[PDB]
RNA sequence: ACUUGAGUGCAGAAGAGGAAAGUGGAAUUCCAUGUGUAGCGGUGAAAUGCGCAGAGAUAUGGAGGAACACCAGUGGCGAAGGCGACUUUCUGGUCUGUAACUGACGCUGAUGUGCGAAAGCGUGGGGAUCAAACAGGAUUAGAUACCCUGGUAGUCCACGCCGUAAACGAUGAGUGCUAAGUGUUAGGGGGUUUCCGCCCCUUAGUGCUGCAGCUAACGCAUUAAGCACUCCGCCUGGGGAGUA
RNA sequence: CCUGAUAUUGAAAUUCGGCACAGCUAGCUGUGUUGGCUUUCUAACCCGCACCACUUAUCGUGGUGGGAGACAGUGUCAGGCGGGCAGUUU
């Protein structure tokens, strides 16, 4: 008994998070880069985020769905190569939102690097 | 700081010459009216600096003044240092 | 009207996506007439005018 | 704050007194004073509970006013004078009644200061009104617990407590050793922080004055032969060759805790200790 | 000299407290000798973002003119007390 | 006796120059419950580790402490070290125009004395992040190394000290002087002052390009490393050695 | 000392499992009976909680409050730690 809802996407340049939810962000399925088997430096691969928000589709259809609101942030890529993945497994995607963390500058940033 | 309503009395009392704003008598007592006003400032803050070299650039300034004042008048030298209580 | 910062005008000029300030370059502003414009918007921020981050 | 010493004995070579400069009036007020005979930890049997106590200089106790009565009368401060019962020093409040009596002083206080419950009550250091009346990141001291009883908790010499929030039915407290704890709404609160601050740092300096404030000697326990402590003798000095070190009646003093399920007070502790 | 002092009221306060608070508050800025500019309002208008989840709040306008120096902090230790304004600022 | 230097008066602006007190927003960490669930991480590759006892993801919640996005740029300021959220009280110096003012009242400073980036130490608070020391996994024939999740003194405040750096423009201060073009910031001169339109000028900071001159060469070159004057500090082959 | 089982010890509920197979498609539905977890109310009980009387006693009992509440204290039974202490062997 779900109308619409929002498609939570999260992929850093080490793995990638799609977390399809409701309105409240409760988790109607969850559908990772480590869920579908890409252990190694697929993690990396864009090819590996455009099947990785197809098995949270269709597994949110289940449960009722047509139109969501897309949430993305990352440095690596499938950003935006992953989001069109919800287009090729039957959702209504329209708002997308560019939610990151950009500080009012505090809290300095980690310096393992050595130059 | 003094302001320039209440600056201009302070020249008035210490006219020991006729219509000078700028004199061996006149710029000393102003000085004076500063000292006394930033010595209290710093009896309460402390930690600030720039203010204190500000503090002893304006009576190494006087020291000058006074000791070209030594060296033209004899009672006129002396009165200006009985009159505030300055040395 | 540089002056005070409780008109709308602070508003209609300033804003790229966030709310951020436009630099003077690509507005075409003055350089004197920035420091004016600059602190009027700190104050119009902290009595809720005008958002720190708008969408 | 602290006036030093210098070193012209081996006594006084590193002692460190309190110098009275918050202290006006020497004299006390020959009409509250309640006479105070000493005992060293000798319950109504004669044996000896508590050990180390007894001796040193005679006292006198002085009646202090914990409720804060008369509401809605000024009162104004007099004197501010020692109390030798306890780590805060004093005052000498008069009401408008011609009542003097006693409070104990918080920081700064010489003016004139008011209990009322809400008329206004006029949040200020000095000044006690219930919890319920008191807005929230509020300096307080000298709490009650019980409606009515009496202050008890934080009455130190520079202790203070934090009112955080309001529940249901109670206030939230944070106390000094860190711990947030509920307390009934309608319990008094003396607003601000108790003086005498600078207490911790009176380096005794002898073993001399540190006798005549009513302390005896401590024997440590590894120089007993094991009649008497568990950390018996053994022939020269010796590791105690226990798993935990142990209190002269066998219990574990080391870790472990003591305290038991009690009444009206696991529902209430929400944060425990940190130390 | 001239100061302004600025506070934005929450709501649902000015229907039977209004100027119970207004009046005492401008009843402790205009004192120690200040016949004040004008003193006026903005209105129970729109808030930019939200301030302890309140979406609107009335503004009221103080301008007030004395030349004693710190005489006006009790509005400053009587603003905290009144938990009846959510944000408030004094310029010059 | 004189008024160009040096000082005050009056007319005016521009400031991240200090010092106490409040106040505000965004991110980091940890605690409370749900929906939820086999992975979150990390990487040349991997793990050590946290997770299946319900972790990350995901929402409201509340606890703290610290920095101060966008304006922000060659800009500004202070003698230097340095100083960038806002409001308030107190507080130094510099500059523009000059009618006024006693009338050489100067420049330099051996000792003296006062401020000094960070690290470090003393006695108290408070401790989110980053993190020497430290334990861990592999990279290495070997590895505190470099790389990874962890991590204490320290980082922040108040008080008292220690006084060093590639503390630099690698150029000590003070005065006058000598071809010119092109920016930029705060002020003044000629206009109906056209408003960030415009050119016409005069003064003070600020950067670039470039004659005569000087320089070993590089390169400075009106903010001289040019021509001169005053006073101060220092050097005399490289180690031994800023040691005894 | 710690922890259960019952006694003193009452009502209101809301869900969750064991039977019972009540509907008759491993898992649904919903009645007859059993054992829990919680949540709230007050009538016992408890207060080294406030004035008031016995009384010009900070003990006690009696009295309207305010708190906490079927937990605590207590009785019987049962399990676990127990050189703090005892009886003896070597
Ligand atoms: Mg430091
Ligand atoms: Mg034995």
């Amino acid at each position: 008994n779900i109308e619409n809802g929002v498609a939570h996407i999260r992929s850093t340049f080490n793995n990638t998070i799609v977390t399809i939810t409701d309105e409240f962000g409760n988790a109607l399925s969850w559908s990772s880069a480590g869920a579908l088997g890409f252990k190694g430096s697929k993690k990396s691969t864009p090819f590996a985020a455009q099947m990785a928000s197809e098995t949270a589709s269709k597994s949110a259809m289940e449960h009722g769905l047509k139109t969501v609101e897309v949430t993305v942030k990352g440095p690596g890529p499938g950003r935006e190569s992953a989001i069109r993945a919800l287009q090729s497994a039957g959702l209504e995607v329209t708002a997308i939102r560019d939610v990151t963390p950009v500080p009012h500058n505090g809290c300095r940033p980690p310096k393992r690097r050595r130059v | 700081a003094i302001s320039q309503e209440r600056k201009n009395e302070i020249i008035k009392e210490y006219r020991v010459h006729e219509t000078d704003t700028g004199s061996p008598e006149v710029q000393i007592a102003v000085l004076t009216a500063e000292i006394n006003a930033v010595n209290e400032h710093l009896r309460t803050h402390k930690k600030d600096h720039h203010s204190r070299r500000g503090l002893l650039k304006m009576v190494g300034r006087r020291r000058h003044l006074l000791n070209y004042l030594r060296s033209k008048d004899i009672q006129r030298y002396r009165e200006l240092i009985k009159s505030l209580g300055i040395r | 009207t540089h002056i005070d910062y409780k008109d709308t005008e602070l508003l209609k000029r300033f804003i790229s996506e966030r709310g951020k300030i436009l630099p003077r370059r690509v507005t075409g502003t003055s350089a004197k007439y920035q420091r004016m414009l600059t602190t009027a918007i700190k104050r119009s921020r902290h009595m809720a005018l005008l958002p720190y981050v708008k969408e | 704050a602290i006036k030093k010493y210098k070193p012209i004995t081996n006594g006084r070579r590193n002692m460190t007194s309190l110098d009275f400069a918050e202290i006006t009036k020497t004299t006390p007020e020959k009409s509250l004073l309640k006479p105070l005979p000493k005992k060293a930890g000798r319950n109504n049997q004669g044996k000896l509970t508590v050990r180390h106590h007894g001796g040193g200089h005679k006292r006198q106790y002085r009646v202090i006013d914990f409720k804060r009565n008369k509401d809605g009368i000024n009162a104004k401060v007099d004197s501010i004078q020692y109390d030798p019962n306890r780590s805060a020093n004093i005052a000498l409040v008069v009401y408008a009644d011609g009542e003097k009596r006693y409070i104990i002083a918080p920081k700064g206080l010489e003016v004139g200061q008011i209990v009322e419950s809400g008329a206004e009550a006029d949040i200020k250091v000095g000044n006690a009104l219930p919890l319920q009346n008191i807005p929230v990141g509020t300096v307080v001291h000298n709490i009650e617990l019980k409606p009515g009883k009496g202050g008890q908790i934080a009455r130190s010499a520079g202790a203070s407590a934090q009112v955080l929030g309001k529940e249901g039915k109670y206030v939230l407290i944070r106390l000094r050793s860190g711990e947030v704890r509920m307390i009934l709404s309608t319990c008094r609160a003396t607003i601000g922080q108790v003086g005498n601050l600078q207490h911790e740092l009176v380096n005794v300096g002898k073993a001399g004055r540190s006798r005549w404030k009513g302390i005896r000697p401590t024997v440590r326990g590894s120089v007993m032969n094991p009649n008497d402590h568990p950390h018996g003798g053994g022939e020269g000095r010796a590791p105690i060759g226990r798993p935990s070190p142990m209190s002269p009646w066998g219990k574990p003093t080391l870790g472990k805790k003591t305290r038991r399920g009690k009444k009206s007070s696991d529902k209430l502790i929400v944060r425990g200790r940190k130390k | 000299r001239t100061y302004e002092v600025m506070y934005i009221v929450r709501p649902n306060i000015e229907e039977d407290a209004k100027k119970a608070l207004v009046e005492r508050f401008n009843g402790i800025l205009a004192t120690e000798g200040a016949e004040v500019l004008e003193a006026k309002d903005w209105g129970k208008r729109r808030l930019a973002y939200e301030i302890n989840d309140f979406k609107d709040g009335f503004y009221n306008i103080v301008r007030v003119k004395s030349d004693n120096n710190k005489a006006t902090d009790e509005f400053q230790r009587l603003a905290k007390i009144s938990d009846d304004i959510i944000r408030y600022m004094v310029i010059r």
